[PDB]
């Protein structure tokens, strides 16, 4: 049962450092080689250096001078010394798939996410996505939720507390023009089973609104 | 198999004064193709001189033969002398661990220990005595493999840790009176350097019945030692100090080092390639690798150094002729000083 | 410094069949080369350590191959599942290395043709007064890729167009789209009907609402 979870992923402003934290589960970090990994949006798999067990970091030749990672007894760091817009990615933690190796790294952390801009975080606002009431009505219908606006990543999107996944399509994310992400969320469900509220969570804001949606 | 880190501990004392410290592990084998152009890379690299990185050109004789599928003996063979570049080996310059000692700088090479397909590398780390106060831990790649440096403070004012005990090696009169006897280890590096005071055969003849004349042709040069992983560099030979002396004995009379294979047969080769006529005699044999692979042709001035895994070179000099001297060698010689 | 390249960047096999993409090294890594597994929003996977060892619960359809310089991961009766991006790191040396990953390669799984449903939402009553509107279109369960045009009043649009593909179903391999038109205010209240087609090689399914109705 072992397993990784990275912490301090949060938006900064450009040459602001920044620290970022992997708390290790399920077995000793003294027996095991640390490395950091990050991926920006779309991107592939960049890697970014290695602690091992003796305390020293080995870094990659672009990576040198622009991160510092370091090890603790229960922990593994990674500071990013002056960020750049560049630097936006998710950062993963990955264990040594073995002792006294550094040849493959497994498991992994689901990742932290990283935003650097100059722009100040900002909270979506929902919009409720229903077919114009013109049309004839049918027996199955669609509805959905737009989450507009809003910076930085993630922002979750549920329906009914949750109680209620079949048929919904939560697109990803797409940064706008500006700085700003957007996504929308659908559900099909019969026209008696009404009415249904998606809920949306925007964590860097401290935000949750919901929204019932009704075919008007 | 995904094993690939492997620690060095190097003892340091608790009160540090010429003196170097030097720290050894031997590493698994590796296929002999894969230690083309292989070199250490530390990542204490704003420390260590940068010669050791450079190019030295060696000489390399393979033998290759053909066999039935289950047959130890070979049906024919031929040894092959080709002009190699090898980087990061043990190739130590003239005063370079002097000016090493006085800038600061670290030493680290390898050793190669090869058969016909495989290598056991040897890395060797050499650092002035300097480095056991802050005693930073330090990482070194080579090839496949990851190195880290453990630095260890032994219980001992200067001395070295012999069996539990602390031993600080020395004298005359003093040592009539009262003196003790300690068993040290040595590891020793061929230093080639030209010179009228560097003519090291003139003393092999002087110290062994070796019927070898003409000893203003051959290879010019001394060995460097460090004892007890703690000592001022003992310079091997030297006539007036009985400790080097004591090494110069163990180098030429264990030649491979004081520490299966089945010979398949003798062989000679051009040392260097372009030689004209053969220069070299070796034993070619089948094993797992032992002894190291890495020597210095005899019968030059100027030291062509010889790369031959999976063969044995001509270490003996009863008869100089085709003969070579090893780059490494390690034992233990007895000094005189005291414990505390 | 060892860098590995991997061909081709995109692969597309049909569900059931065999698939082989390659990873290559400039200098000998010999036989420390991985493959990792990575579908969209989801941490790697790895499947392959040394050259052709699986971990535990990879099926044995995954297998691969190589030493030295030249490896190959190939997948046999491939499945919906099995769509992702796949990454190749070497293990040998981190000396003087920009990435021990190559570039990677994603496969597309070819599963059964679907035509898409298309839906059109019109903007909310509350997007009008913020001054900017947004009309959603979405594309449902659809294979393979299609490619969308708006018209406003039969006048085609080129700016302000956002898509959004969802990864592909692990049980169908079927995609759903979503793309949207923002403009202002003034401009969507300036014209009558709007138009999504959703275009699939040479049928274009197209729905349609105007601003009155709704
Ligand atoms: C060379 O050394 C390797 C390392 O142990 C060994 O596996 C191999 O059998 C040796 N080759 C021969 C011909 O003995
Ligand atoms: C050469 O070998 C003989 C015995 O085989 C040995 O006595 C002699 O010391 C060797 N040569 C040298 C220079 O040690």
């Amino acid at each position: 049962g072992q397993s990784l979870e990275e912490s301090g992923g949060r938006l900064v402003t450009p040459g602001t450092p920044l620290t970022l934290t992997c708390t290790v589960s399920g077995f000793s970090l003294s027996n095991y080689n640390m490395q950091w990994v990050r991926q920006a949006p779309g991107k592939g798999l960049e890697w970014i250096g290695i602690v091992y067990t003796g305390g020293v970091a080995w870094y990659a030749r672009w990576a040198k001078g622009r991160f510092t990672i370091s090890r603790t007894s229960t922990t593994v760091d990674l500071k990013i010394t002056s960020p750049t817009t560049e630097d936006t990615a998710t950062y993963f933690c990955a264990r040594a798939y073995t002792s006294n190796s550094d040849i493959v790294f497994d498991p992994w952390g689901p990742g932290t996410l990283v935003t650097v801009s100059s722009g100040q975080p900002k909270a979506p606002s929902v919009f409720p996505l229903a077919p114009c009431c013109g049309d004839t009505p049918s027996s199955t219908v669609t509805l959905g939720c737009l989450v507009k606006g809003y910076l930085p990543e993630p922002v979750t999107v549920t329906w009914n507390s949750g109680t209620l996944t079949n048929g919904v399509r939560t697109f990803p994310s797409v940064r706008q023009s500006s700085g700003l992400y957007s996504l929308s969320s659908v559900v099909s469900v019969t026209s008696s089973s009404q009415p249904v509220t998606c809920n949306v969570a925007h964590p860097a804001t401290n935000t949750k609104v919901d929204k019932t949606v009704a075919p008007s | 198999s995904l094993r690939n880190v492997y620690d060095m501990k190097i003892e340091c004392p608790h009160t540090v004064s010429e003196n170097s410290v030097i720290g050894y592990v031997e590493l698994p084998p590796m296929p002999l193709a894969d230690t083309a152009q292989m070199v250490p890379e530390s990542s204490c690299s704003m420390d260590n001189h940068q010669s050791i990185n450079t190019i030295t050109k060696y000489t390399q004789v393979i033998w290759r033969g053909k066999a039935d599928p289950g047959q130890s003996s070979q049906n024919s063979f031929e040894t092959v002398s080709t002009e190699v570049d090898l980087k990061g080996t043990c190739v130590l310059k003239h005063k370079m661990v002097e000016e090493s000692y006085r800038s600061r700088k670290s030493i680290t090479c390898y050793d190669l220990s090869c058969n016909s397909t495989f290598c056991k590398p040897t890395l060797y780390m050499i650092v002035p005595i300097h480095a056991c106060n802050m005693m930073k831990s330090c990482l070194i790649a080579l090839g496949p493999y990851r190195v880290q440096v453990v630095y260890e403070r032994t219980y001992c004012m200067t001395g070295v840790l012999i069996e539990g005990k602390c031993f600080v090696p020395d004298v005359s009169i003093i040592k009539h009176g009262i003196f003790d006897i300690a068993s040290v280890h040595v590891v020793c590096f061929f230093v080639a350097v030209k010179g009228n005071t560097y003519k090291l055969f003139e003393q092999v003849k002087k110290s062994f019945e070796s019927t070898c004349n003409d000893t203003e042709n051959k290879v010019q040069g001394y060995y460097i030692c460090i004892v007890g992983g703690n000592s001022a560099p003992i310079y091997v030979p030297t006539l007036d100090d009985f400790r080097s002396m004591e090494a110069f004995t163990g180098i030429f009379k264990s030649p491979h080092g004081e520490d299966s294979y089945s010979i398949v047969g003798p062989a000679n080769a051009k040392v260097p390639h372009s030689a004209s006529s053969d220069t070299l005699s070796l034993i070619a044999y089948s094993g797992i690798p032992s002894y190291s692979s890495l020597s210095i042709l005899t019968s030059s001035t100027d030291a062509k150094h010889v790369f031959s895994p999976g063969l044995f070179p001509k270490l003996n000099h009863t008869n100089c002729d085709k003969s070579a001297i090893p780059l490494t060698w390690t034992g233990m010689i007895d000094l005189p000083g005291y414990y505390e | 410094g060892q860098v590995l390249t991997q061909t081709p960047a995109s692969v597309s096999a049909a569900v059931g069949g065999t698939v082989t993409i390659k990873c290559q090294a400039s200098q000998s890594v010999s036989t420390a080369l991985a493959w990792y597994q990575q579908k969209p929003g989801q941490r790697p996977k790895l499947l392959i350590y040394l050259a052709s060892t699986l971990t535990s619960g990879v099926p044995s359809r995954f297998k691969g191959s190589g030493s030295g310089t030249e490896f190959t991961l190939t997948i046999s009766g491939v499945e919906c599942d099995d769509a992702a991006t796949y990454y190749c790191q070497q293990g040998y040396s981190y000396s003087n290395v920009d990435n021990s990953f190559g570039g990677g390669t994603e496969v597309v799984v070819k599963g059964d043709p679907v035509a898409p449903s298309v839906l059109i939402f019109p903007p909310a009553a509350d997007q009008v007064a913020t001054g900017t509107v947004t009309i959603v279109c979405v594309a449902n369960k659809y294979f393979p890729d299609v490619t969308v045009t708006w018209e406003v009043d039969g006048t085609t649009q080129t700016t302000g167009i956002e898509n959004s593909k969802t990864p592909q179903n692990s049980a169908d391999c079927t995609y759903n789209l979503s793309s949207t038109l923002t403009l202002t205010s003034t401009q969507y209240n300036s014209h009558k009907e709007y138009t999504c087609k959703v275009t699939q090689g040479t049928t274009s399914v197209v729905q349609s609402f105007n601003r009155g109705d709704c």
